[PDB]
């Protein structure tokens, strides 16, 4: 499970490298950040 | 205080001789204009 | 002889010369409007006084209803619309588009859901109700924010107008309404201070329903006045996403006029007119009417625009469509108030006193004029206590532009009317329309103009039978546009724009040229006038900044000193207008600022001097500018000393707040910053990032060091 | 939103997102948050693949 | 990857964060502020080609199946 | 302080406002020629006002401005620095070295770099260079000679080939946008140049909804460009008989409608009822232009006499070897037999009037002209309110 | 404005520019004349200028 603030939580923590971790993470925060500046953030409502 | 409306009046005659001698050639030119910068296109020298 | 210019029209046609006739040189008319409103209030309710009279019980204020009224006996105006014939044209317009009406209520919420609060601060002044005033939009919302905040009202911080306008209709209902009133305290002067003041809850609803008023000074070509309204900011957000959705709605319709400006509408006009001679029957006659509409706000009823918002989002989320509809409610509720009262002098004394408007009634009405006279004894039954007008029926100008503009649109498309032999079709923009009427003779194209006639009224649009006339296709009238035998003269009525544009030197020049250029494009200024035009500004504009040419014997304080560096230095081409230079703009260097045109000609120490990296008459402040001129328009300059800025005319919280971010973080002041994050703890991070930086570099000292990390640990983010 | 979903996710995703919901149903244009979510599950899944 | 994480201390510029060997971790602000811990790359990324080569496996596993 | 006082670097000029000097190098070193006062026929256009280095949308036109001159607050560069990355480095030597305040060269990097479009009355020309000048070049009554001091036929011949190589596969969109991101003109991918201009080409029209961009809403029939103004066509399946003598099952328009018809240089609009066209009105552009005009609004009339005037067959392909709808191949048919439906069209007298004048088969200005057909020496502006409007992908 | 519309009129007329002829005449047109006055209830022509 990855999070938009840069934290996660795996079940093991073998099963990805620094670097597909890292690539996820990126991408979540540019998600975020483009959201932010679109202000779909806020309006933005997560999956529950 | 009551409004006060404008006064109803008739063709005058000075306004008619003014129209007339403001629309006539006089010695004295007064109309001066700023230079501007040369003229090296054809549109240009038909402009000026 | 007796000369006449009129006669210049015996030899050409008046289209040819109709920009003398227009006598757009003088000074326009200018102004109390107290009496100009009451006259407004009054036609208003005159036009509808056959309606349903009832009284409100939310507010107090009687309201008269024309909507499903009699239908009018007689050409004057009539409010009374039906209902049902509005949905029938809003039902042909669904069926002749596709699916439209979804797509623009669609595109509407999700640009809704994208908005932000701050758009509020757009436009122009507002009436704003902590005073009871008109205020800048900016000031307006800041207050408005302000005082929720005392009322347990929340939303603003959370960003979007949503909320915004949840929590402005969540206001409506709080038992009393706390705010900061200015209180000018007598200690002799008048200092303002701040007072908590409290209102119950019809005082609050009076006061957002409340429509301030002023008169329309600025207006050219017409003699008598009209007056502007002002809305408050808690109809600001409702009355701009209708608009945004009519504009919409419109942009696809080929009949709307709006919101496109400039040569498009132009190219749309000649348009219309090809197509409508296209489609003519063989030997059928194709009538065109110059439409000039009057009372165009006195006669629609905000219930009608209710009814055109709901019938326009029919299959739409519930939530839109009741956020969407408040505004034809809060219109069809409003009231007036009425400018600032008549005043009453004797001469026998030399006394003179203007009267408040709360106290118009308390006078014997036998000592104003027989004419306000007669209106305070016909406003009587709507006047408030406190000093309003509760107008219900109709609407003040300027408020739902786009959607009467759609409404236009929807009467203009019906097209027929009993499969009668003709058809119609037309350009319809904001109380100004033209229609086209096909037919196989004269006599069935009138038969069609009073068809059309008719429909109108039938929606509360009563086209002016004064104003307005009837000829052959191929000359006609939109919008002050000419059109005649395919010739568009744009009337030339852009003359008053060749004045300096008051913002600084190099801009002022760039503007005046790119104004000169443009007019040029669009406008049909030939050569010689735009040569003659670049010469009257390069005068207004020398004598403005009192910076003639350094050879020219004129006396003052910084020709002086610019006759000193006329000799001082060699490079005599390559100085500014504003330094006393020779003009070098003609025709074809309208597009280039003038710096880097005369960037060779200068002098290395001119350039030097002149372009330095550093200015004191250059802040960064003063760069807010740089894009666009006030309508925003774009103009190229460069920088340099003459890029400088003319002196001044929760303030200070929010004022420095965003300076002091501006300073440290130098890349907001150009891009919308991002973050989900504590503005406070952002700057201390920043700030204790560059103190070490700074010190690791050698530009501040261990003691600075120590200083700044003691303060910057203080904080709560070291 | 379905603008943000069009300019920062490619037209694939998109489509695979949306025949997801389709097959339960949903509609991608009534719940575009819905459908960014499905797309970011989908570009990540690939992205860790 | 990760948040502040002060066991690094302040915070270090880009001409520092050279210095880094791949693989280490460092501590950076991201836009403005956003304290976050990042990690030098050993490569260089190309999200479309990732994106492309999965819908490849994807439909080659579909047409397998079938 | 312009007199006397501290002197500056002049060094920073020289590349800083590189689009001025550009310009005044183009005023420069432009040739003028001779005037033609006679009339100028001029067309209301969506023209680019001045010049672009390299046009992007806005959004990456600032993303490209902090990444130059905000080193700092650069998190997770998106996927538009590498494209730009030779013009980001490109303008980030040339900037390094002054001292100007960094919005001033932030907004002059906006200019260079975001698109600044308007509705303009153009006759000529069309490129920027052409358009800075546009107000000494034109004129209502007057024509000045000028002359100002590539990737398109590129960007064209790769979609087509992408189409072409996509198409023959199952599930060729995916393929489609594979080859189209994987692609690049020497220094970038596709999305350098087809993010540049406004619309285009079919082919690129096609590629941009696979990626993403916008595109106009225009609708695309063979060649012809067409924008609905009213009323609603039911497309509704019929069984009709060829002029050949066979018969085809195909959708045909049940009602009227009314479209504003583009094809190259030509504008007209076009009425047309059910199985018959009733009205188009052109102006004189060029014979080729107006002769595709004709048929391709011909074929997508659907009239019956366009049905009647078939006289070979149909059975024909693409470059991938597929049997297209029967409109298409139609289209083929005609354009490949230009003379065969104008035969027996029928021709109706000339339009007796001031400026309207009609246009014989052979596309000369000769009276005569064909049953419905009509050249207005008039200008026709069409294809308003370009909305972009949402569009999906099959 | 108006007077130099006029000229470029006359200017669509005959290719060459006219301004010297509008205002003074050629050999080949004659000086352009309005009607300007009136006097006795005779109208009376104007020079362009």
């Amino acid at each position: 499970i990855f999070s938009y603030n840069q934290d996660y939580s795996l079940s093991n923590e073998s099963s990805l490298d620094e670097e597909g971790k890292g690539r996820v993470l990126s991408r979540l925060t540019e998600l975020q950040a483009e959201l932010s500046l679109k202000n779909l953030w806020q309006v933005l409502i997560g999956e529950e | 205080e009551e409004p006060k409306i404008p006064n109803k009046c008739r063709v005058a005659a000075w306004v008619q001789t003014e129209m007339n001698l403001l629309s006539t050639l006089t010695s004295k030119r007064a109309l001066d204009l700023p230079e501007i910068g040369p003229d090296v296109a054809p549109v240009e020298h038909v402009g000026s | 002889m007796n000369i006449n210019p009129y006669f210049l029209f015996i030899d050409v046609p008046i289209q040819a010369a109709i920009s003398t006739t227009f006598p757009y040189t003088g000074v326009p008319p200018y102004s109390t409007g107290t009496g100009y409103t009451i006259d407004t209030v009054i036609r208003t309710h005159e036009y509808s006084n056959k309606g349903k009279q009832y009284i409100s019980d939310v507010t107090g204020c009687t309201m008269v209803d024309p909507t499903n009224g009699p239908l009018p006996e007689d050409n004057e105006p009539s409010a009374y619309a039906q209902l049902d014939c509005v949905l029938e044209a809003l039902d042909r317009m669904d069926e002749e588009h596709p699916g439209l009406f979804q797509a623009a209520s669609q595109n509407a919420m999700e640009t809704l859901m994208v908005t932000t609060v701050d758009k509020l601060t757009q436009g122009r002044q507002t009436f704003d109700w902590t005073v009871c005033r008109n205020q800048p939009a900016a000031t307006a919302l800041n207050t408005t924010i302000t005082s929720f905040r005392l009322n347990d009202l929340n939303g603003a911080d959370k960003g979007g107008l949503i909320p915004f306008c949840q929590d402005i209709i969540d206001s409506l209902d709080r038992p009393e309404m706390t705010f900061f009133s200015v209180k000018n305290i007598k200690k002799i002067k008048r200092i303002p201070m701040k007072v908590k003041d409290k209102i119950t809850k019809v005082e609050y609803i009076k006061r957002a329903l409340s429509l301030n008023t002023m008169t329309k000074d600025a207006e050219r070509g017409k003699l008598k006045r009209r007056a502007i309204a002002t809305a408050g900011i808690q109809i600001r957000g409702f009355v701009l996403v209708v608009e945004n959705l009519a504009k919409n709605i419109c942009e696809n319709l080929e009949q709307s006029g709006l919101p496109v400006g400039g040569n498009e509408k132009k190219a749309k006009l000649s348009n219309a007119v090809a197509k409508m001679l296209s489609n003519c029957p063989p030997g059928g006659i194709s009538m065109t009417v110059t439409g000039d509409n009057t009372k165009w706000n006195e006669c629609l009823n905000p219930r009608i625009f209710l009814a055109m918002t709901e019938r326009i989002t029919r299959d739409s989320p519930i939530w839109f469509r009741d956020f969407c509809s408040i505004a034809p409610v809060l219109f069809s509720n409003k009231i007036a108030r009425l400018g600032k009262g008549f005043m009453i002098t004797s001469k026998t004394k030399r006394l003179k006193a203007q009267i408040p408007c709360p106290d118009l009634f308390s006078i014997p009405l036998e000592r104003y004029n027989e004419e306000t006279r007669a209106k305070l004894k016909k406003l009587k039954p709507f006047f408030n206590e406190e000093g309003t007008a509760s107008l219900s029926p109709g609407m003040m100008m300027g408020m739902f532009n786009m959607l009467s503009t759609v409404l236009g649109v929807a009467a203009l498309g019906i097209k027929n009317i009993g499969n009668k032999e003709y058809l119609w079709d037309g350009l319809q923009s904001s109380d100004d329309f033209a229609l086209f009427v096909n037919a196989k003779d004269e006599e069935t194209c009138m038969e069609g103009i009073n068809d059309f006639y008719r429909t109108c009224k039938l929606l509360g649009i009563n086209m002016s039978k004064k104003k307005s006339y009837c000829n052959e296709t191929g000359m006609f009238e939109f919008t002050s546009m000419f059109y005649r035998d395919g010739f568009v003269s744009n009337f030339a009525m852009e003359l008053p724009s060749f004045g300096v544009a008051g913002v600084n030197e190099s801009a002022d020049m760039a503007i005046g040229m790119t104004i000169i250029k443009n007019n040029m494009i669009n406008n049909g200024m030939g050569p010689a006038t735009a040569q003659t035009a670049i010469q009257l500004f390069i005068a207004d504009y020398r004598y403005t900044y009192k910076c003639h040419r350094g050879d020219s014997k004129v006396e003052g304080k910084r020709m002086k000193i610019i006759k000193e560096l006329w000799e001082n230095t060699k490079g005599r081409d390559g100085l500014l207008v504003a330094d006393g230079g020779p003009n070098i703009y003609n025709l074809r260097n309208l597009h280039i600022p003038e710096i880097v045109l005369k960037y060779n000609l200068m002098d290395p120490e001119y350039k030097g001097r002149l372009l330095h990296p550093q200015n004191p008459f250059v802040g960064h402040l003063s760069i807010e500018g740089i894009k666009e001129a006030d309508k925003k328009m774009d103009y190229d300059a460069v920088s340099g000393t003459h890029s400088w800025r003319t002196k001044r005319n929760e303030e200070q919280c929010y004022a420095k707040c965003c300076n002091l971010f501006e300073a440290c973080f130098n890349s907001a002041s150009y891009r919308k910053p991002v973050g989900q994050h504590s503005m406070l703890e952002a700057m201390a991070h920043r700030l204790r990032m560059d103190a070490r930086l700074d010190y690791e570099s050698g530009r501040m000292s261990k003691d600075d060091f120590e200083k700044a990390m003691a303060h910057l640990g203080e904080i709560g983010y070291i | 939103m379905d603008t943000f979903i069009t300019r920062n996710f490619q037209t694939t995703i998109i489509q695979k997102a949306k025949n997801t919901m389709a097959e339960f149903s949903e509609d991608p244009e009534l719940q575009p948050a819905m459908l960014f979510n499905i797309c970011v599950h989908l570009e990540v899944c690939y992205v860790i693949s | 990857s990760g948040k502040y994480d002060p066991d690094l201390g302040d915070f270090k510029t880009i001409e520092e964060l050279e210095k880094l060997k791949p693989g280490e971790k460092a501590n950076i602000l991201l836009y403005q502020g956003k304290p976050v811990k990042v990690v030098k790359r050993k490569r260089y990324s190309a999200l479309s080609n990732d994106i492309s080569q999965g819908i490849k496996r994807q439909r080659m596993t579909v047409e397998s199946m079938g | 302080w312009n007199t006397y006082g501290p002197i500056g670097d002049t060094e920073g000029f020289e590349r800083v406002y590189e689009s001025f000097f550009l310009r005044k190098m183009r005023l420069d070193n432009a040739t003028w020629g001779r005037i033609t006062f006679g009339p100028v026929e001029r067309v209301r256009k969506r023209v680019l006002l001045n010049p672009l280095t390299k046009e992007m949308p806005p959004d990456e036109a600032s993303n490209v401005i902090m990444e130059i001159l905000f080193p700092k607050e650069a998190g997770i560069p998106r996927e538009s620095t590498w494209i730009h990355r030779e013009l980001i480095k490109e303008k980030r030597e040339k900037l390094k070295g002054t001292m100007i305040t960094p919005i001033v060269l932030a907004y002059m990097l906006e200019r260079e770099l975001v698109a600044r479009r308007r509705f303009l009355p153009v006759a000529g020309a069309t490129s920027a260079e052409f358009i800075e000048m546009l107000h000494c070049l034109q004129g209502e009554n007057w024509r000045q000679i000028y002359h100002p001091g590539s990737r398109s036929q590129s960007m064209i011949v790769a979609c087509r080939k992408i189409i072409r190589r996509s198409i023959v596969a199952s599930n060729p969109l995916e393929l489609a946008v594979e080859i189209a991101n994987k692609t690049v003109i020497d220094t970038e991918p596709l999305k350098s140049c087809l993010a540049a201009i406004d619309g285009g080409d079919v082919a690129c029209d096609i590629i941009r909804a696979a990626l993403g961009l916008k595109i106009r809403q225009r609708q695309r029939f063979g060649r012809l460009e067409l924008k609905r103004i009213s009323g609603r066509g039911f497309k509704n399946d019929e069984e009709i008989l060829i002029g050949n003598g066979t018969i085809q099952k195909i959708g045909i328009w049940d009602g009227e409608e009314e479209f504003h018809v583009r094809c190259g240089e030509c504008r007209g609009i076009l009425k047309k009822s059910k199985m018959k066209l009733e009205k188009l009105l052109i102006n004189s552009a060029k014979k080729e232009d107006m002769r595709d005009l004709i048929i391709l609004c011909m074929v997508f009339s659907q009239d019956t006499r366009m049905f009647q005037g078939v006289r070979g067959e149909i059975n024909f392909l693409n470059r991938a070897g597929q049997l297209l709808s029967p409109m298409y191949q139609l289209q083929r048919y005609f354009l490949n037999r230009s003379n065969d439906l104008f035969d027996q069209w029928g021709y109706e007298e000339s339009p007796k009037a001031s400026e309207l004048h009609g246009i014989n088969e052979s596309m000369n200005a000769s009276d005569y002209t064909l049953k419905g057909v009509v050249v207005t020496r008039n200008v026709i502006d069409d294809f308003s309110s370009t909305e972009t409007e949402k569009v999906s992908i099959t | 404005q108006q007077m130099e519309a006029i000229v470029e009129q006359e200017s669509s007329i005959q290719g060459y520019d006219m301004t010297k002829a509008c205002f003074k005449g050629d050999r080949v047109n004659s000086p352009k004349t309005f009607s300007i006055g009136t006097q006795e209830g005779k109208l009376v022509k104007g020079s362009f200028g």
